[PDB]
RNA sequence: UUUGGCAUAGUUCC
DNA sequence: AACAGAAACAACGGGCGGAACTATGCCGGAC
DNA sequence: GTCCGCCCGTTGTTTCTGTT
């Protein structure tokens, strides 16, 4: 609806992509925090993460809650086909 | 390739006081044989041979006509299990008789015993 | 923002809107009807070539950099000397 | 603006100056064919060039199966409900996400942008 | 504009005053510290068709150890200084019995003039400084540690103490910005005093060569 | 400079077997089209496109000199692989190149100019569309813009050269045996070793080409079959390769 | 045969065309060679696809692409194009039916096979640059059904989405619960196991 | 270095084209001195090339007519002469002098439209 | 108790 | 007018990870 | 037993001003 206003120093595409990536990162981090704080005192992932042996809270988050966004060359997945990522999507689809 | 491309390559080749002219007409391919006699792929593997078939051609000689049939111009390697191999269409019992694995997929050449695979 | 303006390169293309080359030998009867009044005012109180170089400056970019048409005119005079003529409208 | 061609040699007509009648003449370099033009403007250069694609959008895009469709935007002319839509589909556009619409009713081909 | 030209002249004068103070010459505090309005009042606030015309701003000052050894700071009025201008300046130096002089240039000097400056080196010493190179004092930049020019006595003592031949010191080019600022010839040794992260201070030495 | 700054962009074509670049209008005239109206009919399909017309105008401003097919052919042929000492031979070489090596897929017969002009106009039109930002530039990594050379194409390309060499050898033998005028034989004139050894060597070593020129020959075709496991065999038999370094 | 059918189906040729009747016509390319123009691209494409599905004049291997925006029709008979089979969705229902499934599951002593499935116009071969004008559905009984409308114009359907994996990666169990480098490493190490 | 080369090439091209447009005898327009009734400050000043006394007198009349129209709206010679003299003193070239006078005239007319004394 | 080399391909580990 | 100092552009050449383990083809041709 | 794919340090070429 053209109601989005550009951020100074950024293009319209850049500001839209920044807002989308920020929302998705907030979602991934919130789900990760929920997964962390819902663990138990006998959990072996927690045993191997708290002691610093091997693993990380991001690995626990990806195992339990959400794998997260996939990026290519620092940007979201590009439009390999004509204006769409795969033949299973309509053209010009910017959903998550 | 064997059905069409070699024939097209032969045909598209330009033909080569008294005058002499030559013109190659068409080709032929027998099943693979050994010259010292069909040669089975397992024998080709064991004896370090090459699994191949001879390619003939009709050549016509004219002076300014005389026809030469089945002119031997060389041996062309044959891909296993292809239409021009000795294992094409055989059943599993025949494959076992020839000491060939019925599960072998085929699609490779036997050059001096070793098995070669072309890479796309 | 003033220093930001001072430290960033900017040619005329960054602010121009459109340009065109006309053929208008008549100082009074001008092919373009917009310039009539002020071009007549300029010519009434004084050779030249009959050709023109009319350019149009984008208002948004003109007012963003805090630029002034007098400043553009004096820059043109410095860059080309008095062998050009320049007449400019106002905002 | 546009290119105009001589009727004798069919070559491009360059502008030439008539220093007697203070008039503009279009003349070619092959023959001596002259003309008088109505544009009176040799050259035009717009650097904004924010061309509205409604001139460049074909009405035949309505047969694309890969395009999204909506029924909340009825056609202005024929009142048809279903209408395909897409984005600018233009390179060398600094910034644009505006939608464009094409009516899917055959022979209507109305192409607007709300 | 006239304001900008006055500002540039004032900044160049202030930097040259600082340069002379660093080089050991005798410049007073009031001369060192002039406000823009004071400079406008003293020597014209209007440059174009005004009293300051890149002349009468020339500075003659005597070294703190010898009033006989003095230096000039000339302001050519020509964007491209020429052979005849250099000859005029050398004539003025000869008549005033002055050995060293600085020359601030509007845009640049022709290579012929630069070579005609180099040729008379034992007779006279003249240095070229562009107008852009003096709008700032490079010494005041925080990336530049303090430099001290060392006397031949300090050099000898240092070499004897560390048992070093001058080949074995770090070097600094005679075209270096700070070297030109201090007016150092080949064979002189500068001392660098800078704070350190692991010791608290560290004194280095550089040979001009 | 002033003239380059006013011209802006010009369109040039790099024809094969020619020393350096040629402006496009020169090639179109060499095809036999003289009028700017006809050339613009071949290039700009819809004349109600002033931006395209203005874009192509500087290319036509290089036609101020050349106006005829003969001189255009001369200009094209001046830059051959070996520049001639005469002019008729140079013009014949130019015509031969424009008839044999420029766009072979359109046609090679005598009357192929009417279609070569259209295809070259299409190339120029697509270039203009790319320059105007109306179509997306292609990417080499898109897999619709790729082909795969399997055993058929590989062995056919290999066999063309060997059959050509066999023809050369039989020709040489025939000429040598016929200059005497005595007689001529066929079986003695054919060296089967050429074809047999060539195919066998190329399959045995993997250097796809003749043995004498195994320097630029692309190595890595015809590997020896993996037999460690059945999965290894299958995944070897179904394998691709990108010739990128 | 494709050129002959094009001539039979009212396709004006280049040498018989005035340069004014080309702006509103869609160019036809066959093997990258511009052969003519046409004025009814939609009906032409419908007829060509019907002929390819019947397997009458055009072999199943040939691909046909229509660039709707740029008004071009490209037909390839070339060798080396890579293609995979896809199911056909006509309106919203697969053309594959329970009768086909039963005739397939009685495959022995019935001489009904994949060729007889292809000849019925049920499945189709789609190469890479024909996939750019197609709308695919990953699963029939999940994506054809009535939902909140995402796409109601599906043109094909996937046989099974797990057929995107190669020979060595078809042995990994639960590859969708793994990490991609781990799947790659197993694809490497599957060629070194001893059996 | 490429920008400097292009700027030199442009300057040579421009100077060549302007020399082909310069006639052999550029008639130096004779400076006619002010008349005894000339109300201009520094009327005999030749500081601005090609600016005549009659041009400055015309520019002064435009300022007077504008100020007269403004005063009639809000219910003058000395002020017009000061406005002209300030504009003269600040201008370096005749075209900028004329433009700065016309700007002052436009500003006076804006004040009159707004019902404000200039 | 005596010693070939050149090239190409594949694989292992960071 | 002749000479000389300095600079813009163009062409040319060298440079590009570390180890390790298997295998296979080939080392000149006619007379 | 005889003949047959990208970067950037050097050096050149050419050009453009200054001196006498
Ligand atoms: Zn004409
Ligand atoms: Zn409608």
């Amino acid at each position: 609806n053209n109601e989005l206003e550009p951020t100074p120093g950024n293009t319209l595409r850049q500001t839209f992509e920044n807002q989308v990536n920020r929302i998705l990162n907030d979602a991934r981090d919130k789900t990760g925090s929920s997964a962390q704080k819902s663990l138990s005192e006998y959990n072996n992932f927690k045993s191997m993460v708290v002691s610093g042996a091997k693993g990380s809270k991001i690995n626990i988050s990806q195992v339990i809650a959400v794998v997260g966004q996939q990026n290519v060359e620092g940007k979201r997945i590009p439009f390999g086909f004509k204006h769409r990522t795969l033949p299973h999507f309509i053209k010009d689809d910017y959903g998550p | 390739f064997i059905q069409m491309s070699v024939q097209r390559i032969v045909e598209d080749a330009p033909p080569i006081p008294p005058r002499y002219l030559l013109k190659f007409e068409q080709i032929y391919l027998s099943k693979p044989t050994h010259w010292e006699s069909p040669m089975m792929p397992n024998e080709a593997r064991l004896r370090n041979l090459t699994y191949s078939a001879p390619l003939y051609v009709d050549i016509t000689k004219t002076v300014i006509q005389t026809q030469h049939q089945k002119t031997f111009i060389g041996k062309i390697p044959i891909m296993l299990r292809s239409t021009y191999c000795l294992l094409n269409g055989l059943t599993d019992r025949d494959l076992c008789e020839l000491n060939e694995c019925p599960l072998d997929p085929g699609g490779y050449f036997i050059i001096n015993g070793s098995e070669k695979v072309l890479i796309a | 923002k003033d220093i930001l303006c001072r430290l960033e390169h900017t040619t005329l293309r960054k602010v121009t809107a459109n340009t065109a080359i006309y053929y208008d030998p008549n100082p009074q009867s001008t092919v373009v009807a917009e310039d009539q009044e002020w071009v007549n005012v300029y010519y009434e109180m004084p050779r030249i070539s009959p050709w023109l170089l009319r350019v149009e400056l984008d208002r948004k970019h003109m007012t963003d950099r805090k630029l002034t048409m007098e400043q553009i005119a004096e820059k043109i005079n410095a860059g080309f000397g008095d062998d050009l003529n320049c007449i400019f409208n106002d905002d | 603006v546009g290119i105009r061609f001589c009727q004798e040699c069919n070559n491009m007509l360059y502008p030439k100056e008539d220093k007697e009648n203070r008039i503009l003449l279009y003349a070619c370099r092959n023959c001596d064919y002259q003309q008088e033009a109505d544009n009176s403007c040799i050259y035009v250069n717009k650097i904004t060039h924010e061309v509205d694609e409604l001139t460049q959008i074909i009405a035949d895009v309505s047969q694309d199966p890969t395009l999204p469709r909506t029924e909340d935007h009825p056609c202005q002319k024929c009142g048809h409900k279903e209408a395909v839509f897409f984005q600018s589909h233009s390179a060398r556009a600094e910034d644009a996400m505006r939608l464009y619409y094409v009516c899917t009713a055959p022979h209507c081909g109305h192409r607007w942008t709300e | 504009d006239d304001e900008e030209e006055t500002y540039r002249l004032w900044k160049i004068r202030k930097t040259i005053m600082q340069l002379c103070h660093d080089r050991g010459y005798l410049v007073t505090q009031d001369g060192l510290d002039q406000t823009l309005e004071e400079f406008k009042a003293q020597f014209g606030g209007k440059p174009s068709e005004g009293r300051p015309r890149r002349t009468d701003l020339t500075v003659l000052v005597a070294h703190n150890d010898d009033p006989t050894d003095q230096m000039f700071v000339f302001f050519p009025e020509e964007p491209k200084v020429g052979i005849k201008t250099i000859k005029v300046y050398c004539q003025r130096m000869q008549e005033e019995n002055i050995t060293r002089a600085l020359i601030v240039v509007q845009q640049g000097m022709t290579p012929s003039a630069k070579q005609s400056l180099v040729d008379m080196a034992p007779k006279y010493i003249l240095e070229q400084f562009l107008q852009q190179e003096l709008l700032i004092n490079i010494t005041e930049h925080e990336l530049v540690p303090e430099h001290v020019v060392m006397t031949k006595e300090e050099v000898t003592e240092l070499l004897a103490r560390y048992k070093l031949r001058e080949n074995q010191l770090p070097r600094i080019q005679a075209g270096d910005p700070v070297a030109r600022y201090f007016g150092i010839k080949r064979g002189q040794v500068v001392k660098i005093i800078r704070p350190s992260e692991t010791a608290g201070r560290y004194i280095t030495y550089r040979l001009v060569q | 400079g002033a003239k380059k700054s006013a011209i802006g962009q010009r369109i040039v074509a790099t024809l094969p077997y020619i020393k350096q670049e040629v402006p496009i209008i020169i090639v179109f005239r060499a095809l036999g089209f003289v009028s700017d109206r006809d050339i613009l009919e071949h290039i700009i399909y819809d004349f109600e496109d002033p931006e395209m017309m203005e874009m192509v105008k500087p290319s036509l401003d290089e036609a101020f000199v050349i106006q005829e097919q003969n001189v255009a052919l001369n200009f094209i042929g001046s830059r051959g692989a070996k520049p001639g000492v005469t002019k008729e031979k140079r013009i014949k070489y130019a015509k031969e190149v424009l008839q044999k090596e420029m766009l072979p897929h359109v046609g090679v017969s005598d009357f192929c100019e009417t279609k070569k002009a259209y295809f070259l106009g299409y190339m120029v039109h697509r270039l203009l569309l790319a320059a105007l930002g109306r179509r997306e530039l292609d990417d080499r990594d898109h897999y619709g813009n790729k082909r795969l050379d399997l055993a058929g194409p590989l062995l056919a390309f290999l066999f063309r050269g060997m059959f050509k060499n066999l023809l050369k050898e039989v020709r040489i033998y025939a000429q040598k045996f016929i200059d005497r005028g005595k007689d001529f034989n066929l079986e003695l004139a054919i060296k089967t070793r050429i074809i047999s050894d060539g195919l066998k060597y190329s399959l045995a070593t993997g250097n796809w080409g003749d043995q004498k020129k195994a320097h630029q020959a692309r190595a890595g075709v015809s590997q020896v079959l993996n037999r460690l496991t059945f999965a290894s065999t299958l995944s070897h038999l179904r394998r691709l390769n990108s010739p990128i370094g | 045969p494709i050129l002959e059918f094009l001539e039979e189906w009212s396709m004006e040729n280049l040498e018989e065309i005035s340069p004014a009747a080309i702006a509103d016509a869609t160019k036809i390319f066959v093997n990258g060679c511009w052969v003519g123009i046409h004025k009814d691209p939609e009906q032409l494409m419908n007829t060509l696809r019907k002929l390819r599905r019947q397997m009458d004049i055009i072999v199943s291997e040939v691909s046909m692409i229509r660039d709707i925006r740029e008004r071009e029709i490209r037909i390839y008979t070339d060798a080396g194009r890579i293609c995979r089979p896809l199911l056909i969705v006509e309106k919203q229902k697969l053309l594959l039916k329970k009768r086909h499934i039963d005739q397939l599951k009685e495959r022995e002593y019935n001489n009904y096979s994949w060729q007889d499935l292809v000849a019925s116009g049920v499945v189709e071969y789609i190469d890479t640059l024909e996939e750019e004008t197609v709308m695919l559905a990953m699963t029939p009984d999940d994506l054809q059904e009535k939902e909140v409308a995402y796409c109601s114009t599906y043109t094909h359907c996937e046989i099974h989405p797990s057929m995107i994996l190669g020979v060595c990666a078809s042995i990994i169990p639960f590859p969708d619960h793994n990490q991609s480098p781990r799947n790659t490493y197993q694809s490497a190490m599957g060629k070194q196991a001893m059996g | 270095g490429r920008d400097e080369a292009h700027k030199r090439e442009w300057n040579l091209f421009y100077q060549k084209q302007m020399q082909l447009r310069k006639g052999k005898d550029p008639k130096i327009e004779e400076f006619v001195p002010p008349d005894e009734n000339c109300p201009l400050k520094e009327a005999s000043s030749r500081r601005i090339p090609r600016l005549t006394v009659k041009a400055r007198e015309h520019c002064l009349r435009l300022l007077e007519e504008a100020l007269s129209s403004n005063r009639q709206s809000t219910r003058l010679r000395a002020k017009a002469v000061e406005l002209e003299h300030e504009t003269f003193r600040n201008a370096k070239v005749a075209n900028l002098y004329k433009a700065s006078v016309l700007k002052k005239v436009a500003d006076i007319h804006r004040a009159s439209k707004d019902g404000q004394p200039y």
